[PDB]
RNA sequence: CCCAUAACCUUUGUACCCGUGAGAAAGUGCCGUUGCUAUGGCGCGAUGAUCUACCCAUGGGUGGGUACAAAUGGCAGUCUGACAAGU
């Protein structure tokens, strides 16, 4: 079927880390330009998306003062950037300056707003080519596993206790030539389930994270009529949560 | 030395300064804007642990501000401190009010005054890149001139080469400074009386200051690096030097 | 205002309140509602003495051009400070110049609404000739001669 | 007889109502200036009568030039006219504390019944008002004193040096290497664009070399079958057909193996384009402003050498002053070629020590200058 | 109300001391000439103090070296004619900066602490 | 988590390469204008003269570097394996 390709899923993961890459140093040059005019904006909030629509929205500190701010930011660093307007620390800046930092602010949201429609794209064909894993472990974190051991066939064909490891396999050989202990995670570390867990429980829950998505894996690639629903990563979603319940659940302290 | 070693930092006495060791031996402060050298000094830089965010940190050329002397000569205490405010007499460039910033640190502020306009251009933009430091372009005999500007600061420094040392650091500090405060001086023979002997015009100097009530705590020659100087050390009371 | 209504609402000692008004004026001029309560206590002060010189004559324009000279200063001054009020190239000088003149002439029909009235308003036009809002000061023109 | 004190604030001006004046003749005692230094016994010697603010940071600049030349503003005039009572000429002149010996005469030939008093005993007790400072406002002073400390500063600072924004060249620095960031990623997406639609058509990567006519191709063909007549004449409206580049895309789109992309593939590798596109559009623009602001700071460089140059030379240097200060015999540009670099380095040098301190430029100069370059150049 | 950026420029009678001293020094090997040797003598630090003139074509050539000279608190002066500066030099073409050098080790080192002096009255 | 999302080498793609400070070169030199000889321009410079591997007779092929690109080249191999938790 002409949905099933895992080097345009490849090439999304590995675009998608550089435009974030691109992105963070694209509003570090727009701080830049607008801190040689107005810096308290770049002290006050970071998020880059808010930072440039407020750039897009106001001009000047004239401006601010005019201008309501409520849907970008909240109301209080809002005024907080309207006192900082009216005691300023900078100049007034040439029209063809603020042109192009407009122009720069666009660019900005243009990338945000493509890089969420990119991670749609990936998330969609994710659970097109591979749904089970999509609805077990997490599209991000299943990119990245394929990304990192090659393609589908051949993470199947491999184990269950090398998925527990996939990631960390630089501490894995140092650890293991100098004898002392493996490391746990790895790289199952940012998924959902492990975020929910804690400690010697995120130990268990990582290696039974990782069997049943090595089930999940060896069917979902494997198979001659998948139902494109995935049944099976929902039950073996369901097992998780019974076994993540009790593991929590457990006391270690005396009662 | 080469700009590939590896080397190892270290809290000082002083706080903010640092020593850099390695094979050879730096003094050095933690810079708050990133990645930028002023005046062309080669700059070290760590990681440290989110990721691990990247700080830097910069030498303080021991052979070009007069003040670097103090450290590596040895004060007993210098008053500027990583929360304090400090007034500044004579700031020429960067070349030593950047780094008097980066020893303040964020919360600290620093007034750098000065008369000369094109120095006031290179301050002007500097201070633009960092923000704890604001200039005044005014001469240094007036504070009436200028006495809506600066708030109760901490300790003052001063490097005028003017014959009107005492003078004028008397005026400032009986305007702005902070009783029990602090004041660093650094002066210059050649540059207040050639005739007479330095430590002569060292004498006279100190002693106009314990006339105008400011006792000196130490003072230190700066031989190694510099011919003919001192930095004077001494502490405003007001009430009662003996 | 609070000072000066109830100097003259309780005591009508209009002097006072006049002194009370001039140094307000002083201490701030920037402040439009300010210059609105004193052209209204003016032109009240106005109409209660020409009310008392009717019940004279029943018994038995010079404060029109003091208000409207009043609002030539008030026009000046307002201009002035929200020229100050961000005061730089030469297209940011001109379109903050219509800015600025939008602004006053907003105020301008805002008196219009506090309101010889035709003959004020008539001198307000020339006042501020001297686009869409060239229309709109015809159409006042118009309108006014056919009030 | 010190009655009335006067402060200034870099929010607006404040008048205090002295009670208890110290007796003066101890006033260099341990127990006279430990009360300067206490809270506990200022606040019995001082009490606040009137404050009365600044509206704005212009007015504040204005009025805190009048004061540090020594006129009087209307702000202060006001303040003391509602303030200071109605003394004689003759007999018991109101006496007023104040810091500045010199702006006392202004105030004197303004208010006739009031002598200004700079002793002291004033600088003692305008010292203890700026020690204590918004602690004895009582609440009243709102916005940092911090903050409007610092406001203030640069505003004077600037106004005192008459700074401008055409001597500034840090929008040179950011924007070339905004440039540079802007082309290494055009081209790193026209790489992958060009593998990215590849897997649909590999004939096309060897086809076209330019990285806008891959992406204007890939905007206006969709994939390889919806290709017709009309599309290859708009095609030869876009690049060429005359190349027969035309003719050789719609046989190879007949002959391709490829996997025939889906409408998803399609549309993602289309928003992929069309970023792209925009994103060349932006540099365009971005470049052109480069050459304009050249134009107006510094145009002997562009007049020596050019734009681009000039402009990767003040990136290097940090700044036009350390283009400047730079010597003409360190800097480092780009045998006999270099003798010619040499001269031509000596040249930039004092093309940029001029334009720098200059306010604008001598391009007849740098038509002298560019003219002895290539005479020498006609030497060798 | 501002000054030419020259500023300042001296009598007569200074400018006649200064030639003399100048070319004393040409004699002894301590001065050197020229606006680059003299940007590169501050940075080294080994300038003593500095001679400018005020009429080379055009005149920020020499106007960039107040900065350093201001900056490292350097004595510096102007003299109307780099003709005469030249001719004071001993070369072959008129000069517009020139920079005595440093030594203890000099035979007219007492006469350059006298001009200096009456450089630091000046200013 | 400190980075296998890489780091280093190696193989291929892009490049040019052995601060000093007064010494170089050694009627006419080459033209222009005007006729019953007059004559137009220039002839060093401080604003800077000069110093910064291997072969074949102003070509190539070897030789070595740093700043940039690709490698399904290399270092380079994927943890343990039957009890636990409540009563």
């Amino acid at each position: 079927s002409a949905d099933k390709v895992d080097v345009m899923i490849i090439q999304a993961i590995a675009l998608l880390d550089d435009l974030d890459k691109e992105l963070n140093t694209y509003a570090m040059r727009c701080k830049e330009w607008y801190g040689w005019h107005f810096p308290e904006l770049a002290k006050i909030v970071t998020d880059s998306v808010a930072y440039a629509r407020i750039i897009l929205t106001m001009g000047i500190r004239s401006k601010a003062s005019e201008t309501d701010l409520s849907e970008i930011l909240p109301e209080e660093i809002e005024e907080r950037v309207k006192t900082a307007a009216e005691v300023s620390m900078g100049t007034e800046i040439t029209q063809t300056d603020l042109d192009n930092i407009n122009a720069l602010a666009e660019q900005i949201v243009e990338f945000a707003a493509y890089r969420e429609q990119l991670s749609n794209y990936l998330s969609a064909r994710m659970k097109a080519i591979a749904p089970n894993l999509t609805q077990l472990v997490g599209e991000l974190v299943g990119a990245r596993l394929i990304a990192h051991s090659g393609s589908l066939i051949s993470l199947a064909k491999s184990p269950a206790s090398t998925i527990q490891i996939l990631g960390a396999e630089k501490a894995l050989f140092r650890a293991l030539k100098t004898k002392h202990d493996t490391p746990k995670y790895g790289l199952l570390y940012h998924a959902s389930l492990v975020g929910q867990a804690t400690g010697k429980n995120k130990g268990k829950i990582a290696r039974v994270l990782a069997a049943k998505a090595a089930v999940s894996l060896r069917y979902d690639a494997l198979a001659e009529d998948r139902d494109d629903s995935g049944d099976i990563g929902l039950e073996s979603r369901a097992k998780v949560e019974n076994r993540l319940s009790q593991l929590e659940g457990r006391d270690l302290r005396t009662t | 030395a080469r700009g590939g070693a590896k080397v190892v930092i270290e809290p000082h006495r002083h706080a903010g300064v640092y020593i850099a060791r390695g094979k050879e031996d730096l003094l050095v402060t933690k810079n708050m804007a990133p990645g930028e050298s002023v005046y062309g000094e080669k700059r070290i830089s760590v990681e440290e642990p989110v990721p691990p965010t990247k700080v830097e940190y910069r030498v303080w050329n021991p052979f070009r501000s007069k003040l670097a002397a103090g450290i590596m000569g040895g004060l007993d205490e210098l008053f500027i401190a990583p929360g304090k405010k400090v007034l500044y007499l004579g700031a020429a460039s960067g070349t030593s009010v950047s780094h008097v910033s980066d020893v303040v640190g964020p919360e600290g502020v620093v007034y750098a005054v000065e008369f000369s306009h094109r120095p006031g251009r290179e301050l002007i933009s500097m201070a633009k890149k960092r923000p704890n430091i604001i200039p005044i372009i005014e001469d240094a005999r007036h504070p009436q001139k200028y006495r809506m500007l600066i708030g109760m600061v901490d300790c003052v420094f001063a490097d005028v080469a003017q014959p009107d040392q005492a003078r004028i650091i008397a005026l400032n500090s009986h305007m702005f400074l902070k009783d029990q405060g602090g004041v660093v001086i650094s002066i210059k023979a050649n540059c207040i009386d050639s005739t007479v002997d330095a430590e002569t015009v060292f004498a006279r100097e100190v002693q106009k200051l314990r006339e105008e009530r400011i006792k000196p705590l130490e003072q230190l020659t700066l031989e190694p690096y510099e011919r003919d100087h001192c930095i004077v050390v001494g502490r405003y009371m007001r009430s009662g030097l003996k | 205002i609070s000072c000066a209504k109830y100097e003259y609402e309780v005591h009508a000692n209009f002097k006072s309140c006049r002194n009370i008004f001039q140094n307000g004026l002083r201490f701030n001029p920037d402040v439009p509602k300010l210059w609105y309560e004193y052209v209204k206590f003016e032109l009240n002060f106005i109409t209660k003495l020409i009310n008392r010189r009717k019940v004279m004559g029943l018994i038995n324009a010079l404060r029109g051009d003091i208000a409207l000279t009043i609002f030539d200063v008030c026009m000046k001054t307002l201009g002035k400070h929200y020229i100050n009020k961000h005061k730089s190239d030469s297209k940011m000088n001109i379109e903050l110049n219509k800015e600025t003149l939008n602004y006053l002439f907003s105020e301008s029909l805002r008196y219009i609404k506090l309101f010889e009235r035709d003959y004020l308003i008539n001198h307000v036009l020339q006042f501020w000739k001297n686009p869409e809002l060239y229309l709109k000061t015809v159409m006042i023109d118009i309108t006014l001669n056919i009030r | 007889p010190i009655e009335y004190l006067l402060f200034e604030e870099p929010t607006g001006y404040a008048v205090f109502k002295v009670k208890l004046q110290q007796d003066d003749i101890g006033s260099r005692l341990k127990e006279v200036q430990e009360q300067i230094n206490d809270f506990g016994a200022f606040t019995k010697l001082i009490e606040l009568v009137s404050f009365a603010p600044f509206k704005g940071a212009a007015e504040a600049l204005e009025n805190a030039n009048d004061i540090s030349e020594g006129l009087v503003s209307e702000s202060l005039k006001a303040i003391l006219d509602l303030n200071l009572p109605k003394a004689s000429s003759k007999k018991k002149n109101i006496t007023l504390a104040i810091s500045d010996k010199n702006l006392g005469p202004s105030i004197k030939e303004e208010f006739p019944y009031v002598d200004c008093i700079s002793n002291e005993l004033a600088q003692d007790l305008i010292r203890g008002v700026r020690l204590h400072g918004e602690k004895l406002f009582k609440g009243l002073q709102s916005g940092d004193l911090e903050r409007a400390q610092l406001g203030l500063g640069h505003a004077y600072s600037r106004a005192k040096v008459k700074f401008s924004v055409q001597k500034n060249d840090n929008h040179i620095i950011q924007a070339i290497a905004l440039l540079d960031q802007l082309d290494k990623d055009i081209n790193t997406f026209a790489m992958r664009v060009k593998e990215w639609y590849g897997w649909h058509f590999p004939e096309l990567a060897k086809l076209v070399p330019d990285n806008y006519t891959f992406a204007k191709l890939v905007l206006f063909i969709k994939d390889k079958a919806s290709l017709n007549d009309d599309s290859l004449h708009d095609l030869a409206a876009l690049l060429n057909e005359d190349s027969g580049i035309a003719q050789r895309v719609i046989d190879n789109a007949r002959i391709s193996m490829g996997q025939d992309i889906s409408e998803t593939d399609m549309e993602n590798v289309c928003v992929f384009a069309q970023r792209v596109a925009s994103l060349a559009d932006y540099r365009r623009q971005l470049y052109d402003y480069l050459c304009e602001k050249m134009h107006t700071v510094a145009p002997n460089l562009s007049e020596l050498i050019g734009e681009v140059i000039g402009a990767r030379l003040i990136s290097h240097a940090g700044s036009l002053t350390n283009l400047s200060k730079q010597a003409a015999s360190t800097v480092q540009i780009l045998k006999n070629k270099g003798r010619i670099s040499r001269y031509l380095a000596n040249k930039c040098s004092m093309a940029s020590r001029i334009d720098n301190y200059s306010e604008e430029p001598s391009n007849v100069f740098g038509s002298v200058l560019k003219k002895q370059v290539e005479q020498r150049l006609e030497f060798y | 109300a501002p000054n030419p950026k020259a500023f300042p420029l001296a009598d007569a009678a200074l400018t006649q001391q200064i030639l003399d001293v100048v070319q004393q020094a040409a004699n002894l090997r301590q001065l050197k000439k020229g606006a680059n040797e003299a940007t590169k003598t501050l940075n080294r630090g080994i300038s003593e103090f500095i001679i400018m003139a005020a009429d080379c074509e055009p005149i920020e050539i020499l106007l960039h070296l107040p900065l350093l000279c201001e900056d490292k608190n350097v004595p510096y002066v102007f003299v109307p004619s780099r003709v005469a500066l030249g001719r004071a030099c001993g070369v072959s073409r008129p000069v517009i900066a020139a920079s005595i050098t440093t030594n203890d080790a000099s035979a007219i080192k007492t006469q350059i602490y006298a001009v200096k002096d009456k450089i630091e009255t000046l200013l």
